[PDB]
């Protein structure tokens, strides 16, 4: 099927310069224009540019071509955005998205980055132990964003709250609950499946 | 560059009801080819966006039947018919008619429920954590509606802001409930010279303090 897959998260140091890439697969790459939105934590959404495999042709706007490259690798059916120049005010989201016909129709997943010079850290994953009982996994100093949280590996979805994180003293902190029935614990194993993407780092944490 | 200026920021809607968003270009977005190429999108928390209606108002395969979009030359429409909580995120239009493209800057749709309690716990700091030398003591306030709610931590009756970090959910797909956590950092030497800790969380249903410890 159609997918456009991105890396969810890269770290890159003020000045330097990063190069994102979007691999499309199920469908015919030169075909389709590939185009790229910035969403910063407040900012709503920004296009960047397209890039048209097909001619070679990239669009951009105006107010970041000096800092922005789009290229395109028919061969791999891969798009790039490089940003140079680096500064805070480029960490966001970035999606890459392709558009022909109707709009964007489908959208990579979104790949955080984030301009520091701070040093990757991977969270430390702490289990939380108390008619209904409501669980927790405290997912504690990392960076940089994003963490993704689990439970039992995607077979069980109904019932969890994932908050955002919360930056402090340069780290972030998040948190998940998941309320479960009292029938469940502990006779059926349940575990906290942590990833953090920057650091490539998974952790499983099963509750008390 | 063409502005997109969309109107409410905010919709609050009940179920079933119908809603309605305007978005307004400060010049024309009819292409050269007399085509208009204005798109309307959804941003549901935790997902990549999500298109509804490309040319004003064709909808994309797969979008409900009770989304349609109407307009032209500047001004434009989205309609939501009986609203349903899997409504819930951020709508915004976008002009793919001239360089650079520009959407609207989004309205968060919301739902409107019953007030709701929220539903209030704590957990003290977990062993393996202590040994480090950190002492986490974490307040879980969820499923309640609307969005404002207060919470006070107190140590042994004192209170205590300073240390404190909040986070809220967006709203819930399922039932249209926010959910809230607080977690008052201290060090693990301090930790251990109090006794009581207090998690305290005043909202809008019960005027009776809601409090766990």
């Amino acid at each position: 099927e159609v997918q456009l897959q991105q890396s969810g998260g890269e770290l890159a140091k003020p000045g330097a310069s990063v190069k994102m890439s979007c691999k499309s697969s199920g469908y015919t790459f030169t075909a389709y224009a590939i185009h790229w939105a910035k969403q910063a934590a407040g900012a709503g959404l920004e296009w960047i540019g397209y890039i048209a495999p097909a001619a070679g042709a990239a669009a951009y706007n105006a107010a970041f071509k000096g800092k922005a490259t789009l290229a395109a690798d028919k061969s791999s059916s891969t798009a790039y955005m490089a940003a140079a120049a680096l500064t805070s005010e480029d960490s966001a989201v970035y999606y890459c998205a392709r558009a022909a016909a109707a709009g964007a129709d489908y959208w990579g997943q979104g790949t955080t980055l984030t301009v520091s010079s701070a040093k990757t850290t991977p969270p430390s994953v702490y289990p939380l132990a108390p008619s209904m009982v409501t669980l927790g996994c405290l997912v504690k100093g990392y960076f940089p964003e994003p963490v993704t949280l689990t439970w039992n590996s995607g077979s069980l979805s109904s019932g969890v709250h994932t908050f955002p994180a919360v930056l402090q003293s340069d780290l972030y902190t998040l948190s998940s609950s998941v309320t479960v029935t009292s029938s469940p614990r502990p006779s059926e194993t349940v575990t906290c499946n942590v990833a953090h993407p920057a650091s490539s780092t998974k952790v499983d944490k099963k509750i008390v | 560059d063409v502005l997109m200026t969309q109107a409410p920021l905010t919709l609050p809607v009940s179920l079933g009801d119908q809603a309605s968003i305007s978005c307004r270009s400060s010049q024309a977005i009819v292409h050269a080819n007399g085509n208009t190429y204005l798109e309307w999108y959804l941003q549901k928390p935790g997902q990549s966006p999500a298109l509804l209606i490309y040319k004003v108002a064709n909808r994309f395969s797969g979008v409900p039947d009770r989304f349609s979009g109407s307009g032209s030359g500047t001004d434009f429409t989205l309609k939501i018919s009986r609203v349903e909580a899997e409504d819930l995120g951020v709508y915004y239009c976008f002009q793919g008619a001239h360089a650079p493209y520009t959407f609207g800057g989004g309205t968060k749709l919301e739902i409107k429920r019953a007030d709701a309690a929220p539903t209030v716990s704590i957990f003290p700091p977990s062993s393996e954590q202590l040994t480090s030398g950190g002492a986490s003591v974490v307040c879980f306030l969820n499923n309640f509606y609307p969005k404002d709610i207060n919470v006070k931590w107190k140590i042994d009756g004192s209170e205590r802001q300073n240390g404190v970090l909040n986070s809220w959910t967006d709203q819930d797909s399922k039932d249209s409930t926010y959910s809230m956590s607080s977690t008052l950092t201290l060090t693990k030497d301090e930790y251990e010279r109090h006794n009581s800790y207090t998690c305290e969380a005043t909202h809008k249903t019960s005027t009776s303090p809601i409090v766990k410890s």
